[PDB]
């Protein structure tokens, strides 16, 4: 249940794991926290799994019925933008949503980070779950903005791995995707059990 | 209801209010009113006289004061004069409210002639043919007041009303010169009664009202005959 | 509320005072404008002032940011009327989308705002009109028009008001690709525009002129003399 | 039912509101009010409307009325259907003074009035504001600032106004008197002096029937000053005394 | 914080304290509980001074204007029956502590004021804290049908003993009688409750205050 | 004699509603073509001046991705329906998470054509042309201002409606394709156009399930000019 | 409690012919310092003050609503307020709101508008109005307020003993208590003429 | 939670900001920007409660821009702090109350400099300096009892660099980044970035 | 005070076919110690190629029922179709969301026949919120079913897995193996078996029944 977002050299990556579950109970393996907004953009899970769902349907309907008003794709920074304060209007109710917001923006690469509480902040580095300290702690050690491609996929696969070593909330399947300026790319879907025979042996 | 509340009575091609005019013509077709400011205090005296005997003066009042210390005279129909009056009485106590003291004479002009301005913008009917005149005693100088239809009100000692006010101003503007007193404000009351009389020295056929810097004080018709039997 | 009928279909294919209140339009000053790829221009004459005192408080070209200017005709009443309910779409195109407001999304909201004014009971439409000169962002220029009916239409070049017919059929020099090569070209291009248009001249004359990211400028009566003299001795250098 | 309202409000086939030309029509009947130009000060005349000498007048200032204490504006209209927008502008002038504690500058102040002046214009066919009035007072930026309001919603600020048909003959003299600081407070006292000589009918140009006021820029008092009758008897008999030294050119 | 009184044969006569403090801290020996209704009627508060001056006051509006309206003598029921209404829409969330009563034309009214809004009539209530002891002399000393006199007596000697028994009762006595030819509102009475003279002068002198800036602002 | 603006005829019908109808022939002409292939559509620009600039006036408009929209007469009006018709179709998206229908459209517009009233406001002079391809195909459709809903195999509006109907009904077939139905109607166009031919004349609007969208995009309409 | 967070005592002391008024300059959370620049007694009006003791935002809110109606009150009328009007518009605003009311402690220290017959008035928070001829105070500390007076203050006293006994006064009580302090500013009103004196007090 | 210094001098106005937005302990986004640039004459400094700031941030200066385009000219520092004090008034009672706790700052060109003092109790306060943070127990003696009003910028800045010394001791945080903007008689202007080795 | 949140039973099983869809619930309503009624099916067939299960509450499920089935004549009279199965369980999660403020307690599984014929299990919460499984299993018996489920159709827990699918009748049977060895502990799962099977021409439902005593 620990997801993490970056940029780097060439746009952004998005990871994520498919063990979802209340309590220590194993129910849903097949929990799927990235979810498809636009074919240009992806959107995150964190918190409740439905507000995260219906809020990035009318973070669609505002984007789309905008994208038929000037004919132009808006910006995610004004996308989102008013979705954390739609959202925040909520606050105290019992709502919270910690979703991150990936995708292009036409000045460049960006990432996007909305709260319930109200804290939206653009940079490169963001993750949300319980395996935060492993996925935050072992990646920023060797992390590196100049990184490639290849090697994203490697230090988000490790990342994500060790987030499903020592911490019991996660595990599954691995959901690792990939963002680019004309679109994002689909990369992989494997399971934990078959990535721990790659690292480990 | 409908609720229509438009604007209706315009702007003749003069400039001026048709409807209002119609409504000064009916306060010049009113009954005769007078009052009178001098010194200590303001006597008021108009005329009520029946359309036959079956009436009488110790029930029904021409002249009801808004406060005890404010006294209120007018010209004009009398149902109209009762719901203004209804009005001042309760703006009355919005003004009470914050001040906990009496109010002031102008206090109550500035207000019921918005009220009455805001009536004729406002849709329906306007401020008909009542012009109240407002009188009372504050700060030492006692005041008498009157405004119009369309809410333009004036500072004076005296003035006549309804039918014939121009004459009997003409006249009280050589009685009247420098200051008088009480006595002699009701005793050119009696004369400016007698302008249109009709009911005058009568006490059955007119109502005297009497403001002082104490306090308003309304007389019955026995102390009309009191002062006036024995008229002047 | 206030219930009753602005105005009522007529067989004829309009409405009547709706489409008749264009005239209240049509009897305003003369205003005319100007885009241009380096410096975009206007102006505006039949200014009525007294000159013994105070005008720059009834200017007719307001600006709700530094890139937009706003250039109308018409009574005033209504004018305000469309600044401050621009202002607060600019305030709220600032506030959300903080980059700055487009042409297209302060036109349809001008026009449309009007159109939906004109729909509801008990809304009398505005009697004025409005054309919008500035340069879009990255460096694209805009012009645009409005309709009483709240309907936008892009022209290369703006002649609008009293005798709009006359000042087109003056653009046809300004119809060169040439025009404007440079911003005194631009100048000359409105100087022999508001001595063209209508009545004028050397006072009731007012304008002003926007190069790029530079804010709007109104030249005191000094250069406005300069640029009136080499027009007026153009025509003895065309001899 | 449709047929009761007069469709003030609707355009009328002369293709513009036709209710503003008898409002202006209002306002420019019985109305006289001028202005005069700032130079370290201001002042203001009008006419009194009343003709009675037995009146009271104890209410001070008849015409001119006080919206703020360091600024004021003249009126011309209906009494009270002005002194409704008194209270009202005093009340916005003074919800402004509730915002940021500190005085309004007449700009927005104006037109926030006019946005207010057509209400009755742009909706229900209501009875427009019969009432024109002018604007003086002071600011912290351009100074001494006098206003106009209009029935159209423009406000026509000069710092040389017109009220009238009776004073739209001192037009032509205030152009020809026209000058700049240069002008002294008592400058403007003998041209409006000579304004209401040229423009009011009445013989000798009495000075109990028209109003006069002026407006003084002290620190930090800025006070708005009524004037007692005396000094404007001695202001009009020498004004015209000095217009008996102006007739010697013959 | 003491209000008490008694109706006697032909009018009522009350009384009231003018002590309002908090705790053992001496702060206002002067305070007037008694207020003002209308000729015939008056009106003496306890509890929250505030809320039942402005309760008061609404109810002096109500009989001001239809008295006036009127030009007759109102009932005390008239303006009872919206004191009762009111208090009960509340539900007792603003504390009243009211002693109502009057002499009409109808003779003597007495009514119990309560949060609630419950009324009674009796010859004689105690309203306050101090309703203990003055209820206790009350109904041991009292006989129906006394005199005015000796109905000043009770009430004097009833309000002076709720003084020293009840914490917050003393300083000034005030004396209400009504009756229907008379209006008396007899204020202060008597004092029994005194501090006695400094025990030294601590009188300040010139020297010892050291004074930073010191401004002057002539007026007119 | 102007009786409550809602008042009937005694032949009859709505008095203000049939007035605009007549009102609807003064706009432009637009000529939609259902196609197997797909649906196809045109209009003229009408240029007002010289200085006209050619992207600045459409009166075609796109509602849901496949759905298309036109105008006639009146335009502010129209936007706005047009722009409100897309949050429903959106709303669409909510609950049943694909495109809306383009015969939905018509419950999606002509059902709110018409509210109007002089408590709790005008009626509309704008007849829309609905282009789309749904589930079953190609579908041309059309309505009126008063909500009336017919499908049409082709419609015509403004102007030339009348006559370019007129003279269609001979030249359409079961048979016809998609780039027939573009140089077969251009033919009416050209005939209904008072101006030249050009690039800034007229606009192409089209709709098919494997190329989009398109719509239509310029300079390829100039390669249809040449080939007039 | 929320008077425990500014806290703040507004003596006002009334002299034989005139009116005077106190307060503390120091205006902080708790006993952490900050400034003693703001002033918690604001002129209303001419020849009249008002003190405030409670919380900052219900003081400047009386400030500004207090400022509120008196201007519409003399814009009206150009008649001074009487301070009995005054106390009953101060009562009527306290009591708007029942189950909303603000904290504050308000007294108000003004003259006569018609005569030189000074007056003192201290409400609580729901507007309990005290008339009284020989003073107010509103503050933290109850035995050294009104003790100071019962030892000290005299009814007819002069300016110069005045100002002196308030000195000591706001020395032996406000140095009690440490929520108020960093020195005394003093306005003494009169009908001749206003002065305003100020104290000091430590700076730790 | 943290201070921010309220240097005034009698030319200059001068502040700095912690640029961290990291939570807990772990280290994650550094170069949050907590300064809101207004106008030329004023500033914004906000904290407190997540959307609660930017919202202010929001509201304020449009409202700000609406009044100068609105008159022409730049409000003062004066009418912008009792401005804000409305708002602040809202935020004390509301159904949805809000908690902040920076203050506003900004030039005038007639009274200069001005720092004023904001609270979510809407308290205003004036003063040469502000109080925050958990390291103002230090500043009654390096801050308060060493200070000049009428001292330049060199020394404030160098007065700065001791508050920065002593503000993590016993504090395990990072807080690496500081900025600083500074305000002049010709409007805001920048400074570098502060950045503290670890060791 | 009252509470509105209470058990009133159920469970829910739904195996997703090829071709076709297997469901199944337990007619015992059992609240507390008392068995109300022995038939209670919480399958309901909301058209003929969509049955939805139910559980949690009783009356909010057969609310949500009767208003989920309320709106599919409506998108009947409009688009002249029924309803799709991706489109009921997205509707029903903007229902669900309506509630987010106080919302029901209800666990649902929706499936029959899609598109292209195949089963549907969808798993449902409270606030809306769902995606497409092969299998799930509500109710309170979940705790050995899950990991079985996963055995058998899930493919997993096993020593060199083959993956092969899986017959009609191979699903029916193993529903009635695992009922008898999941009502030795839950109270709730008991009595008689409700079970819908979905098949391409239409929906069969029948009933096998547990021991009472």
């Amino acid at each position: 249940t620990t997801t993490l977002a970056f940029k780097f050299r060439h746009g952004v990556i998005v990871a994520a794991d498919s063990r979802a579950t209340a309590g220590a109970y194993i129910a849903s393996q097949t929990v799927k926290k990235v979810i498809e907004i636009n074919p240009y953009l992806l959107g995150t899970m964190a918190g409740g799994a439905a507000d995260c769902s219906f809020w990035e349907r009318l973070l669609a309907r505002q984007c789309r019925i905008y994208e038929l008003r000037n004919k132009e794709r808006i910006s995610v920074a004004a996308a989102s933008k008013l979705l954390a304060n739609m959202v925040y209007q909520y606050k105290g109710m019992g709502l919270s949503m910690g979703t991150m917001i990936c995708g292009w923006d036409k000045r460049g690469p960006g990432l996007y980070y909305v709260d319930s509480e109200g804290n939206r902040i653009s940079g490169a580095t963001f993750s949300v779950g319980s395996g935060s300290v492993y996925a935050y702690g072992v990646m920023d050690r060797g992390y590196s903005y100049d990184l490639e491609v290849e090697q994203a996929y490697d230090l988000a696969r490790r990342a994500i791995y060790q987030a499903t070593y020592r911490d019991a909330y996660s595990g599954g399947a691995v959901n690792l995707y990939h963002v680019r300026e004309d679109g994002w790319i689909r990369v992989s879907s494997d399971n934990v059990a078959d990535l721990h025979e790659k690292y480990s042996g | 209801e409908r609720g229509y509340s438009f604007s209706l009575t315009t702007f003749s091609p003069s400039g001026k209010l048709v409807q209002i005019e119609y409504a000064l013509a009916a306060v010049a077709g009113g009954a005769p009113s007078v009052g009178i400011k001098a010194a200590n205090g303001v006597v008021l005296a108009t005329e009520k006289k029946q359309k036959s005997i079956l009436y009488d003066e110790r029930s029904v009042h021409k002249v009801e004061p808004i406060t005890k210390h404010i006294g209120l005279v007018y010209s004009g129909m009398g149902p109209d004069y009762r719901v203004l009056v209804h009005r001042a009485r309760k703006l009355a106590q919005q003004y009470y409210l914050v001040y906990q003291e009496p109010i002031p004479t102008a206090q109550l002009v500035q207000r019921v002639a918005s009220v009455m301005q805001e009536y004729t913008q406002s849709g329906g009917v306007r401020p008909f043919g009542v012009s109240l005149l407002i009188c009372g005693w504050n700060e030492g100088r006692p005041y008498l007041f009157q405004s119009d239809p369309s809410g333009a009100y004036f500072a004076w000692k005296a003035t006549a009303m309804g039918k014939n006010y121009v004459n009997g101003k003409t006249f009280l503007e050589k009685r009247y010169n420098e200051d008088l007193e009480l006595e002699d404000a009701i005793h050119t009351a009696i004369l400016t009664l007698k302008e249109s009389f009709e009911g005058q020295m009568t006490e059955d056929n007119i109502e005297v009202g009497i403001c002082n810097e104490a306090g308003f004080r309304r007389l019955t018709p026995t102390e009309v005959k009191d002062y006036l039997a024995a008229i002047a | 509320s206030y219930d009753r009928a602005i105005t009522v279909f007529s067989p004829d294919g309009h409405l009547f005072q709706v489409e008749y209140a264009q005239e209240a339009v049509k009897k305003g000053s003369t205003a005319v404008g100007v885009r241009g790829r380096d410096i975009v221009v206007l102006g505006v004459e039949k200014k009525s002032v007294a000159k013994l005192q105070d005008e720059r408080t009834v200017r007719k070209i307001c600006a709700l940011d530094d890139n937009v200017c706003m250039a109308f005709a018409g009574l005033t009443a209504d004018a305000r009327i469309v600044i401050n309910r621009a202002r607060v779409e600019c305030q709220s195109h600032r506030l959300t989308v903080e980059d700055p407001v487009t042409v297209e999304y302060i036109t349809r909201y001008i026009a449309s705002l009007k159109q939906r004014y004109t729909q509801s009971n008990g809304r009398r439409p505005f009697g004025i009109s409005a054309l919008i000169v500035g340069f879009d962002f990255d460096g694209t220029p805009r012009l645009y028009q409005t309709d009483p009916s709240g309907t936008y239409h892009a022209w290369k070049a703006n002649a609008i008001g009293r005798g709009a017919k006359s000042v087109r059929e003056f653009l046809e020099k300004n119809y060169t690709d040439e025009a404007i090569e440079t911003d005194d070209l631009t100048i000359k291009l409105v100087i022999k525009a508001l001595l063209e248009v209508v009545q004028s001249g050397g006072k009731n004359i007012e304008l002003a002129v926007m190069r790029r990211d530079q804010s709007l400028k109104i030249l005191n009566p000094e250069e406005i003399e300069k640029y009136v003299a080499e027009i007026e001795k153009e025509k003895e250098e065309n001899e | 039912s449709r047929r009761y309202d007069s469709r003030t409000t609707i355009f009328s086939p002369e293709g513009r509101l036709y209710q503003v030309e008898y409002a202006m029509e209002a306002i420019g009947h019985a109305g006289t009010c001028l202005g005069i130009l700032a130079n370290d000060g201001v002042l203001l005349a009008a006419e009194r409307r009343n003709i009675h000498k037995l009146l009271d007048e104890v209410f001070f200032s008849e015409k001119i009325y006080k919206l703020n204490e360091d600024m004021a504006c003249s009126v011309a209209g209906i009494t009270s259907d002005a002194n409704v927008l008194t209270n009202e502008l005093r009340l916005i002038a003074q919800r402004y003074l509730l915002q940021y504690q500190e005085p309004i500058p007449c700009e927005q102040l104006v037109t926030a009035l006019c946005d207010i002046k057509q209400a009755y214009t742009q909706f229900g066919g209501k009875r427009p504001f019969g009432v024109s009035l002018l604007y003086i007072g002071w600011d912290k930026h351009y100074g001494f600032q006098l206003y106009q309001s209009d029935p159209s919603g423009n406000y026509g600020g000069w710092k040389a106004t017109c009220i009238g048909n009776n004073s739209a003959a001192a037009v032509s003299m205030l152009k020809q008197d026209y000058k700049e600081g240069e002008m002294t407070l008592k400058s403007a006292l003998a041209l409006a002096i000579k304004v209401l000589n040229k423009t009011m009918d009445v013989s000798k140009l009495s000075a109990e029937k028209v109003e006069i006021a002026t407006l003084t820029r002290e620190n930090g008092k800025t006070v708005i000053r009524v004037l007692k009758q005396k000094e404007v008897e001695q202001l009009i008999k020498k004004h015209e005394e000095e217009e008996a030294k102006a007739e010697r050119e013959k | 914080t003491t209000i008490a009184g008694v109706v006697y044969k032909d009018g009522i006569v009350l009384g009231a304290d003018t002590r309002a403090t908090e705790g053992m801290v001496v702060a206002d020996k002067n305070c007037s509980k008694i207020h003002f209704i209308s000729p015939n009627i008056y009106c003496c508060g306890a509890g929250t001074a505030a809320d039942t001056d402005m309760t008061t006051q609404l109810i002096s509006s109500n009989l001001e204007l239809h008295s006036l309206s009127t030009g007759r003598l109102p009932r005390v029921v008239t303006a009872n029956r919206m004191l009762k209404q009111m208090l009960f829409r509340y539900q007792g969330y603003i504390g009243a502590a009211l002693v109502l009563g009057g002499v009409d034309v109808t003779g003597p009214h007495l009514y119990s004021i309560y949060p609630h809004g419950s009324t009674d009539k009796l010859p004689y209530v105690t309203m306050g804290s101090g309703s203990l002891a003055a209820m206790a002399v009350f109904e041991d000393k009292f006989r129906p049908d006394m005199e005015e006199e000796e109905a000043k007596n009770l009430v004097s000697e009833a309000i002076a003993a709720g003084i020293f028994n009840d914490l917050g009762s003393g300083s000034n006595i005030d004396l209400c009688v009504i009756s229907k030819n008379k209006l008396d509102f007899l204020r202060p009475y008597t004092v029994p409750n005194k501090k006695g003279t400094r025990l030294g002068r601590y009188r300040c002198e010139k020297g010892t205050t050291a004074v930073l800036t010191e401004k002057i602002t002539p007026l007119e | 004699y102007d009786r409550g603006v809602n008042t009937f005829s005694p032949e009859g019908r709505l008095f203000q509603v049939e007035y605009a109808i007549e009102a609807i022939k003064l706009g432009s002409t637009a000529i939609g073509i259902q196609t197997s292939e797909g649906v196809c559509l045109a209009v003229e620009k009408r240029i007002t001046s010289p200085l006209m600039e050619p992207s600045s006036i459409e009166k075609i408009v796109e509602i849901d991705a496949h759905i298309g929209c036109a105008m006639s007469g009146l335009i502010a009006d129209a936007k706005t329906l047009i722009d409100k018709a897309r949050v429903e179709t959106q709303n669409h998206w909510f609950t049943y998470n694909e495109t809306m229908t383009v015969e939905s459209v018509t419950q999606a517009v002509s059902n709110l054509a018409l509210q109007f009233g002089e408590e709790d406001s005008r009626p509309f002079g704008v007849a829309l042309l609905f282009g789309g391809v749904d589930e079953k195909g190609p579908q041309l459709f059309h309505m009126d201002p008063s909500g009336t809903f017919v499908q049409c195999d082709a419609r015509a509006i403004g102007s030339a409606s009348e006559g370019a109907q007129s003279s269609l009904q001979e030249v359409y077939h079961k048979s016809m394709t998609l780039k027939e139905a573009i140089k077969s109607s251009l033919i009416i166009l050209k005939q209904v156009m008072e101006e030249k031919l050009n690039a800034t004349n007229i606009e192409l609007a089209t709709v098919q399930p494997g190329q989009n969208f398109h719509m239509f995009t310029k300079e390829e309409l100039e390669e249809v000019i040449k080939d007039i | 409690s929320i008077m425990s967070y500014n806290g703040g005592a507004v003596m006002a002391m009334k002299g034989k012919n005139c009116v005077a008024i106190a307060a503390d300059r120091r205006f902080g959370i708790q006993a952490q310092m900050v400034t003693t620049d703001f002033q918690k007694i604001f002129p209303m009006g001419d020849r009249l003050y008002i003190g405030l003791a409670g919380l900052a935002t219900d003081v400047q809110t009386v400030a500004q609503r207090l400022k509120f109606r008196l201007n519409l009150y003399e814009l009206k009328e150009g008649r001074q307020i009487k301070p009995y009007t005054l106390m009953s518009m101060v009562a009527n605003l306290l009591y708007e709101k029942r189950f909303g009311p603000y904290y504050t402690e308000p007294v108000i220290a003004g003259l006569d508008p018609k005569t030189f017959k000074p007056f003192i008035c201290s409400l609580d928070l729901i507007g309990c109005p005290m008339v009284t001829d020989d003073f107010v105070v509103s503050g933290t500390c109850a035995e050294q307020m009104y003790g100071m007076c019962e030892s000290l203050w005299e009814p007819n006293m002069d300016p110069d003993h005045l100002f002196e006994t308030i000195s000591q006064a706001m020395l032996n009580a406000v140095d009690r208590d440490a929520v108020s302090g960093m020195g005394v500013i003093v306005h003494i009103i009169e009908k001749d003429k206003i002065t305003t004196r100020t104290l000091k007090a430590r700076m730790d | 939670m943290e201070y921010l210094i309220g240097i005034q001098g009698p030319d200059y106005v001068l502040v700095a900001s912690d640029r961290v937005a990291a939570s807990n302990i772990v280290q994650m986004k550094d170069d949050h920007d907590k300064m809101f640039k207004m106008s030329e004459k004023i500033l914004l400094l906000c904290v407190g409660e997540a959307g609660d700031t930017v919202q202010f941030a929001e509201y304020i200066q449009k409202n700000v821009q609406l009044y100068k385009m609105r008159n022409g000219y730049e409000l003062s520092p004066t009418a912008a702090a009792n401005f804000t004090r409305r708002n602040l008034a809202d935020c004390l009672r509301s159904r949805t109350p809000y908690h902040v706790n920076l203050l506003l700052a900004g030039y005038d060109e007639h009274e200069g400099p001005a720092l004023y003092y904001m609270d979510y109790l809407a308290a205003l306060a004036k003063a040469p300096f502000a109080a925050h943070g958990y390291g103002a127990f230090l500043t009654l003696s390096i801050l308060d009892r060493y200070y000049t009003p009428t001292i330049s910028r060199e020394r404030a800045v160098e007065l700065l660099r001791k508050c920065l010394e002593e503000l993590q001791k016993r504090f395990i945080l990072n807080l690496p980044t500081f900025s600083v903007r500074i305000i002049d008689k010709n409007g805001i202007h920048d400074l570098d970035n502060i950045s503290f080795p670890k060791q | 005070r009252f509470s509105p949140y209470v058990f009133n039973g159920g469970t829910i099983l739904a195996i997703a076919g090829e071709d076709f869809a297997i469901v199944a619930s337990d007619t015992r309503l059992s609240e507390g110690f008392s068995i109300h009624t022995r038939d209670s099916p919480k399958c309901y067939k909301l058209t003929d190629k969509t049955v939805i299960g139910c559980s949690g509450f009783h009356g909010d499920c057969l609310t949500l029922t009767k208003i989920i089935e309320a709106r599919l004549k409506m998108y009947k009279h409009s688009n002249n179709k029924a309803m799709t199965t991706g489109a009921i369980a997205a509707m029903l999660s903007t229902i669900l969301y309506s509630r987010r403020f106080f919302p029901y307690y209800v666990y649902n599984i929706i499936g029959g026949l899609d598109e292209e014929g195949k089963g549907a299990v969808y798993s449902f919460d409270p606030v809306g919120s769902y995606q497409r499984d092969s299998f799930k299993a509500g109710g309170s018996a979940s705790a050995m079913l899950q990991p079985l489920l996963d055995n058998q159709v899930g493919f997993k827990n096993m020593q060199n897995v083959e993956h092969v699918p899986l017959s009609l009748d191979r699903a029916m049977r193993l529903v009635k193996d695992v009922f008898i060895s999941a009502a030795e502990r839950d109270v709730y799962t008991g009595d008689a078996l409700r079970i819908c099977i979905v098949t391409k021409e239409g929906i069969r439902e029948e009933t096998v029944s547990l021991r009472k005593d």
